[PDB]
């Protein structure tokens, strides 16, 4: 009886009937369901479009939420998957697993995600980090005959186990210390009538969760489980993981450190700066010394990229949120372009490595050209679209005060561009006697070149265009 | 309705209709409880209070709702009291009134009586799901136009 | 009207009673009278059958006047004072009979003692002072 | 812990209304009244003669609680949603109340290897619906 | 409902005792069997901890959910690994075991000060309303039987489906 | 004064009823052991224990009494750390079932709302022991002749849950008494095994295999390896497992009469056995003993049935039993609960 | 003691449940040292859901919810155990570092 | 629900049993049997030597799918119990919770899982 469940009960919808044809069908599904579980996409995505502009009303018996801030995310999980499934779809099909249930995986994680993103109500803000973990670990071990995929099973499940066990010991010391309450807005009531607020407890319950949250979505002192599972699963799931991932994080650590902490601002405030002075460092040193693409992916894109985003968090009198929330959105598309390239390039030849993508812009040059936008635009040069995203953000960012942290964000931009140039420079060459026989025996030539191209142009043209986006973004309430 | 059951507590002598599997809820010395449904009827507890006839708690409609909204209820709840009366069968005073709890999903009902004679305010109460109240009332307040002492 | 004296609350009565040491004679004489307005105020808690405080805080105000009995009484007037060990007696078995009468959830006489186990409390302490 | 330091006015009022059971007083009433949801108030609370032990204005958004199921200080429930011959507090209203110590946490502290209220205390509000 | 009266602590003491020596035995112990039979002592001890406390279901289903499948289905497990009795003689492992018993000891050390500083029988005097009603007559089957699915509707809707989705992602894990 | 505790002491608990429920199950072991080697071996055979005595009255102790010394073994490859642990917890997962069994009006040992689920997670217990038992020793005939039992028990458990929720549903309860309740309506039209006669077929069926009905096919043919995990289990370590075989044979025999038939009802309602006399002098003990009385009948009748289908089926292989168990009961174990449910709607 | 010698338990416990993750050498005593923390934060959780919070228990509610998750989690961990020691034959957990 | 000390008692006095058992037989009993006593029961001569005997393969997904079915019922018990003291949207509720679940158990049935 609602119907702010009904961007989520068409996903329903979606994934019993995915799971029904292979019980029913015998063989007409391979190109069948690969559009069909599209159509629950952009169903849902109609949905919610439906939902702009709307209340701050309280969910069901108050348990998720619904205001605009949170739509904002749901709509953009939804566009990650979009964009992301056609990419997982050829991937697997070159391999000769089952396709049904990998997609109904991933369908069932981004309705996880989807339902994170509200949950005030601190057990279905935990059920649903679990609906989008316990999901997590089959998708990335899920080629059983490979080798380096079950290491990216065992150091991924032990590590998510014991984070999650952490951050709900802080719950249950939050449950305990606040008289006993669970919904989200109604605890620093609760946390007064009862008086044993400004007590140690509570300073315990606020490590024990940012802690959980951190590995989420891996900061510098708990990056440690983010380079292995990126190289060790499938590159599909590594980009749905490196977008989605982080969006679900980010989504709820803003409303759970922001509702139900009003007065410990200036004792995790600072925390989280020296996890994003930490995150900022450490994150690009290592990534200099790469000869992986996916672990230097996870390297640069992941375990620095993570760090202007909060950039923010700590500095926010609602006046930056907007800048949180535009850039995402650049983030998104200038990490799925080279995430799309990447996949396209390997499954074409069958590398990995860095030295192999050599001599690549005399094969097929549109790759190679829509490869190196999206680099540069990671980079955050001026006319493209992560240079306005990082800009944005420090302009509020420095207009609040803080400064020892818009300087080492400005340095470890410099110092990023660096593996962004080097493996630029191995596109442009010609020196025919050093080009492996890999890319020397390339047939150059649907779905991956069309989401390659459109999410390409979205890392050039918003940078220029922000401002209709930066109108929008301005309306945020939570 | 049928049964007739002093229940040899030397005090109340009141009725209950039928099988009544005959519980002890925790309102000692007396309770009766069907079988198909929950939340169902008579049950009556003892207390010591040493004052005199019900008249001396307050005037009728205050002293009822002094009590029909802050012990027979509950925080999670809205209590709306209906029409009350009183008896005065043995000079006792007593005060019998048909009150609702309404709850997320309960709304429980009650045709609640009060005593002051010699046993110093010891109370019965009944009780039906919301869903079937209304075929039964009649049947119900009977049971409660049974309360004396002795 | 300004504030008031904590003493000695404060501990997780792991801390108290078993690793602060201290108790002093007419300290204890707090701790008595306390327990005294402090145990009339379950009374609404007995009205609605709330079963689950009405033995922790007997528990707990027990422990406390199960003590402080046994050192208070010990510096009353030594001279003449029999009739204040001769009270401790009901002050401690009226209670000690509380506690059954709530472990098998009465009302008829958990109520009756209710009232004749403060009423004896506003007398264990009027020989105190 | 204990008390702390603050710094405010107080707005004059005039002579409180006792009502029976607490101390009532009314400064602004404005636009319109609240059932049994989630309000969101703005405290300013004192000690008996003097002392201010806290107030929503010394941190950011003034909390936010549930007026109509006992989550609060029975008190506060009786002098906003409206008690026993008392009228509830209209949206954007404003009142000023002295809470007796039974309607309150009563004759013991909260202790956190010090009380943070005085045991057995009756403190004073300053209430501004927002 | 209560409990018989000073018998109380010694049942208390009692588990307790119990239950340290079977963690150390969960966490000493090199032959894995024992290990996950120390487990099952574990946490049969802990039901019986749940149960003391007036908590019914939470105590037998636990029972139920735990002791049960979880408990054969790990024997069953146990029976993939082979090649035990590993050394022995004080931190059998190497140095990583001084410093595990290091820096576990710190943990317990900060959380073990920070608990007995919070007066939890202080903390449950300022909620006098909370544990005050019991919705006027309920038992404890209805009161968990009724407040899951009066207001705790989304999550009882959604745990279906994780398990649909863990039972699918098993089968073609475990299936060669 | 009163120092520590002044009626607190000892005298709060009496163990008299508790005794005396155990020498009348342990009575009630004799009778049906009795039972079982005096109508199986003797339905076209000579008579049973014959020469202890007039009967066998006597015999059954004595089998008890000779397993008794039996000088215990404890073989080399495992030994105390988990021998003597085995058989304990098979005792006690079904000794601990027999709180919330009635025997009659007023005769129950606990109310205990949550009684006939903590039967069912009780039941659920002994496969561990099963298994600690049968890896206690080290070699074969044992280590899998446990995991047989232990692996083919798990597969049965889930149609008990879908028969006795079928139950709860139709009594709105979950304590023994409130179910018989709940039946002592119409005496004998008002019984649940006709009103969901579906569950009560899958509720026998799963009880034949849940107290280890068929162990072993044949009387020369072995529990599947050459004994069913007792082999080096001499003295009073069979003897045990002998008696929580028989006391789970015993536990689900009560437990499908008092669920599924009146559990002390006559064919007439139970309440309508006072009031067709206008008055009662002495109804205790005759109660007392008319509930004894016909509530064992019922059960009796059910250890008759499985002693007598221990004679008409081959019981089948754990090739077909896991087969049966899953693909079989589970279906129509749910099947009932989904058509009671609207059955139950109004 | 009830309400104070049973959380002087809990981290009791739930240190002794991160040591034997992290001494851990088989994925199976890693699994159970996992459940062993998560039984130690369900212990945690139901004591504070018996002195209070008795009007609308939100503590069992959050305990079934846990051990029913934790229940998931020990399935998924040990069908990926079967995979592991179906490609290669051992599970010793720390020599398998090809990952780096 | 009242008092579940006579359960206690139960518990002891059952816990004592085995242990009890145990005792009174080795009171009474020889302190013999100083033979081989190394190899057990239905044994070709002395046999010994051997391991990996686990055909877990095949049970291993019975216990499984178990081990998932389970969390059905105590998750049933709290509505099979709140069925007329609420109205109908829970029946509605637990049928999609059972509903999804047959689901899952068609699909390991059709799915080569549950075998011989």
């Amino acid at each position: 009886n609602g119907s702010f469940i009904f961007p989520e009960c068409i996903l329903i919808f979606g994934l019993i009937l995915l799971l029904m044809i292979d019980s029913t069908s015998d063989q007409k599904d391979r190109p069948w369901f690969y559009f069909i579980s599209s159509t629950s996409l952009v169903i849902s995505i109609t949905a919610l479009l439906f939902r702009w502009r709307e209340e701050p009303i309280i969910s069901f018996s108050g348990n998720f939420q619904t205001n605009n801030f949170n739509e904002i995310f749901q709509f953009l999980i939804l566009l990650c998957s979009t964009l992301c499934i056609p990419l997982s779809v050829e991937y697997i099909e070159c391999t000769e697993m089952a396709i049904t249930e990998f997609l109904l995986f991933v369908l069932t994680a981004t309705l996880g995600g989807m339902f994170l993103c509200g949950a005030n109500d601190l057990i279905t803000i935990f059920v649903a980090p679990e609906c989008f973990s316990l999901c997590s670990y089959l998708l990335s071990g899920y080629t059983k005959r490979d080798l380096r995929s079950n290491e990216a099973t065992m150091k991924y499940l032990l590590m998510g186990g014991a984070s999650s066990s952490i951050l709900v010991h802080g719950f249950s010391w939050l449950y305990g210390s606040s008289g006993g309450e669970i919904e989200l807005q109604e605890i620093v009531n609760g946390l007064i009538n009862t008086q044993m607020y400004n007590s140690p407890g509570i300073s315990i319950a606020l490590i024990s969760i940012t802690v959980g949250l951190g590995f989420k979505l891996s900061p510098a002192p708990f990056h440690q489980w983010t380079p292995d599972v990126y190289e060790g699963s499938p590159t599909p799931v590594v980009a749905f993981l490196s977008v989605t991932s982080k969006v679900a994080a980010s989504a709820s650590a803003t409303r759970i450190l922001d509702i139900p902490f009003y007065f410990s601002s200036n004792e995790w405030h600072l925390l989280l700066e020296i996890l994003a002075i930490l995150s900022m460092i450490l994150g690009n040193l290592l990534a200099i010394t790469q000869t992986s693409m996916k672990r230097m992916l996870a390297y640069s894109s992941i375990g620095q990229i993570g760090y202007v985003i909060i950039g923010i968090i700590v500095g926010d009198s609602n006046d930056g949120y907007a800048s949180m929330i535009t850039y995402m959105l650049f983030y998104i598309s200038m990490n799925l372009g080279t995430f799309a390239c990447i996949v396209l390039f390997g499954l074409r030849t069958g590398t990995d490595n860095i030295r192999d993508y050599a001599g690549l812009y005399m094969k097929d040059p549109f790759l190679a050209l829509s490869l190196a936008l999206c680099l540069l635009s990671l980079g955050g040069l001026p006319p493209l679209a992560g240079f306005f995203g990082k800009l944005y953000l420090f302009w509020c960012g420095w207009q609040a005060g803080l400064y020892f942290l818009v300087s080492i964000g400005l340095l470890t931009s410099v110092l990023s561009i660096y593996y962004y140039l080097k493996i630029i420079k191995l596109l442009m060459t010609g020196r025919n006697q050093e080009i492996t026989p890999y890319v020397r025996n390339y047939r150059r030539s649907n779905s991956i070149e069309l989401s390659m191209t459109v999410c390409v142009i979205a890392s050039t043209i918003p940078g220029i265009s922000m401002n209709p986006i930066l109108a929008i973004a301005q309306d945020t309430l939570f | 309705n049928y049964r007739s059951y002093v229940d040899a507590n030397d005090g109340y002598s009141y009725l209950y209709p039928a099988d009544w599997r005959d519980f002890d809820f925790l309102g000692h010395d007396s309770a009766f409880k069907d079988r198909n449904v929950q939340l169902q009827s008579v049950r009556v507890a003892f207390i010591p209070t040493q004052k005199t006839d019900i008249r001396d708690l307050g005037p009728m409609d205050e002293a009822i709702f002094n009590l029909v909204n802050e012990v027979y209820a509950a925080p999670n709840q809205i209590p709306t009291i209906y029409e009350m009366q009183e008896r005065t069968v043995d000079g006792r005073n007593y005060w019998t009134f048909e009150y609702d709890l309404e709850a997320p999903g309960y709304g429980v009902s009650a045709f609640a009586t009060i005593a002051i004679g010699n046993g110093r305010y010891y109370t019965l109460i009944v009780t039906a799901n919301e869903r079937r109240w209304s075929r039964l009332r009649n049947k119900l307040k009977v049971v409660a136009d049974s309360f004396k002492i002795s | 009207p300004p504030g008031t004296v904590p003493r000695w609350g404060t501990r997780s009565y792991v801390r108290e009673r078993f690793f602060e040491p201290g108790l002093t004679t007419e300290e204890a004489a707090a701790r008595i009278r306390q327990t005294a307005e402090g145990m009339r105020t379950l009374r609404p808690m007995l009205e609605t059958m709330s079963w689950k405080y009405v033995l922790f805080y007997v528990r707990l105000k027990s422990k406390y006047l199960d003590l402080d009995l046994t050192t208070a009484m010990a510096g009353v007037p030594e001279p003449r004072r029999p009739e204040y060990v001769l009270v401790a007696n009901e002050l401690v078995d009226n209670m000690t009979e509380f506690d059954r009468f709530v472990r098998t959830p009465k009302v008829y006489e958990s109520y009756l003692y209710y009232e004749k186990t403060l009423k004896s409390l506003d007398d264990v302490a009027e020989f105190l002072g | 812990a204990r008390a702390a330091l603050e710094l405010h006015r107080s707005l004059c009022p005039l002579l409180v209304s006792p009502r029976e059971l607490e101390f009532l007083q009314v400064r602004d009433p404005s636009f319109c009244s609240v059932s049994m949801v989630v309000t969101q108030i703005h405290y300013t609370a004192r000690f008996p003669d003097g002392t201010v032990f806290d107030s929503s204005y010394k941190r950011g958004r003034p909390l936010t609680m549930r007026i109509g199921a006992g989550k609060i200080l029975r008190g506060l429930q009786q002098g906003i949603g409206g008690g026993g011959g008392v009228t509830p507090m209209l949206v954007g209203g404003k009142r000023k109340l002295m809470i007796p110590p039974i309607l309150a946490y009563g004759p013991e502290p909260a202790g956190c290897f010090s009380e943070a209220v005085f045991a057995q205390a009756e403190m004073n509000f300053c209430a501004l619906a927002a | 409902m209560d409990l018989p009266g000073p018998i109380h602590e010694i049942l208390m003491l009692f588990g307790e005792f119990i239950l340290l020596l079977g963690g150390l035995g969960v966490v000493l112990l090199t032959n894995p069997i024992y290990s996950a039979f120390s487990l099952g002592l574990v946490l049969v001890c802990i039901s019986l901890f749940y149960f003391l406390l007036n908590s019914y279901f939470v105590a037998v289903a636990q029972l139920l959910i735990y002791v049960g499948a979880i408990n054969v289905l790990i024997i069953f497990a146990v029976m993939f690994v082979n090649g035990s009795e590993w050394s022995k003689d004080k931190n059998y492992w190497t140095i990583g075991d001084g410093f595990t018993s290091l820096v576990c000891i710190t943990f317990v050390f900060s959380l073990m000060t920070t608990i007995p500083d919070t007066s939890w029988y202080g903390i449950l005097w300022t909620t006098r309303s909370n544990q005050i009603v019991e919705q006027g007559l309920i038992n404890n089957v209805q009161q968990i039987g009724i407040h899951l699915a009066t207001d705790f509707y989304l999550p009882f809707e959604l745990i279906s489906i994780i398990l649909l989705v863990s039972l699918i992602g098993a089968i073609t894990m475990a299936r060669q | 004064s009163k120092l520590e505790l002044l009626k607190e002491v000892y005298g709060l608990i009496s163990i008299l009823p508790i005794l005396t429920l155990l020498l009348g199950i342990t009575i009630e072991v004799l009778v049906i052991v009795w039972l079982e080697r005096e109508i199986s071996a003797s339905i076209q055979q000579r008579i049973g224990p014959e020469y202890a005595g007039p009967l066998g009255l006597l015999q059954a102790i004595a089998d008890g009494t000779k397993l008794l010394f039996k000088e215990d073994i404890l073989p080399s490859r495992g030994d105390i750390s988990l021998f003597s642990i085995g058989p304990s917890i098979a005792v006690i997962s079904v000794l601990l079932s027999f709180l919330v069994i009635p025997l009659g009006y007023h005769f129950v040992l606990a109310d205990l709302s949550i009684g006939v689920f903590l039967w069912i997670a009780i039941s659920s217990i002994a496969p561990i022991g099963l298994l600690m038992a049968g890896y206690s020793s080290n070699n074969k005939y044992s280590f899998l002749g446990g995991l047989r039992a232990a692996a083919q028990s798990i597969s049965y458990e889930i149609p008990l849950t879908f028969c006795v929720l079928a139950i709860s549903l139709l009594s709105n309860s979950l304590s023994t008494v409130d179910i018989v309740e709940a039946q002592s309506k119409y005496g004998f039209f008002g019984w649940n095994i006709w009103r969901q006669p579906i569950g009560f077929l899958v509720f026998l069926i799963s009880s034949l295999a849940e107290c280890e009905r068929l162990p072993f096919d044949l009387p020369e043919a072995e529990e599947e390896l050459v004994a069913g995990y007792q082999t080096e289990y001499s003295g009073i370590k069979y003897g045990l497992f002998y008696l929580v075989s028989y006391l789970n044979l015993l536990v689900s025999s009560l437990f499908v009469t008092v669920l599924y038939l009146g559990g002390w009802n006559f064919s007439i309602p139970y309440i309508s056995f006072f009031d067709f006399f206008q008055m009662n002098k002495a109804v205790g003990i005759l109660e007392m003993t008319m509930g004894i009385f016909i509530t064992l009948t019922k059960a009796y009748l059910f250890l008759f049935i499985s002693i007598t289908i221990r004679w008409t089926l081959p019981r089948m292989r754990m090739d077909q039993l896991l087969n049966l168990g899953w693909k079989f009961l589970l279906p129509i174990s749910l099947g009932n609960l989904l058509l009671t449910t609207s059955f139950q709607l109004v | 003691m009830m309400f104070e010698h049973v959380l002087f338990l809990s981290v009791y416990l739930f240190s002794i449940g991160i040591y034997g993750l992290i001494t851990s050498r088989n994925m199976v005593r890693a699994l159970i040292c996992l459940e062993l923390i998560l039984n130690s934060i369900n212990l945690n959780l139901v004591t504070f859901s018996d002195l209070f919070d008795s009007r609308q228990l939100k503590g069992d509610i959050f305990a079934i919810f846990v051990i029913a998750l934790a229940a998931a989690e020990a399935a998924i961990g040990l069908s990926i155990l079967s995979s592991i020691h179906r490609n290669r034959k051992s599970t010793r957990i720390n020599q398998s570092n090809l990952l780096n | 629900l009242h008092e579940y000390d006579i359960f206690w008692t139960f518990l002891i006095i059952a816990s004592l049993i085995p242990i009890l058992a145990f005792s009174i037989s080795g009171l009474l009993a020889p302190v013999s049997e100083g033979p081989e006593k190394l190899s057990s029961y239905e044994s070709g001569i002395e046999p010994m030597g051997g391991a990996w005997v686990q055909f877990r393969i095949r049970y291993y997904m019975f216990a499984l799918v178990f081990v998932v079915f389970d969390v059905e019922t105590v998750f049933l018990y709290p509505w099979a119990m709140s069925f007329d003291v609420l109205g109908v949207s829970v029946f509605i509720e637990a049928l999609i919770f059972v509903l999804i679940l047959v689901v899952g158990l068609v699909y390991a049935w059709r799915k080569g899982a549950l075998e011989w």
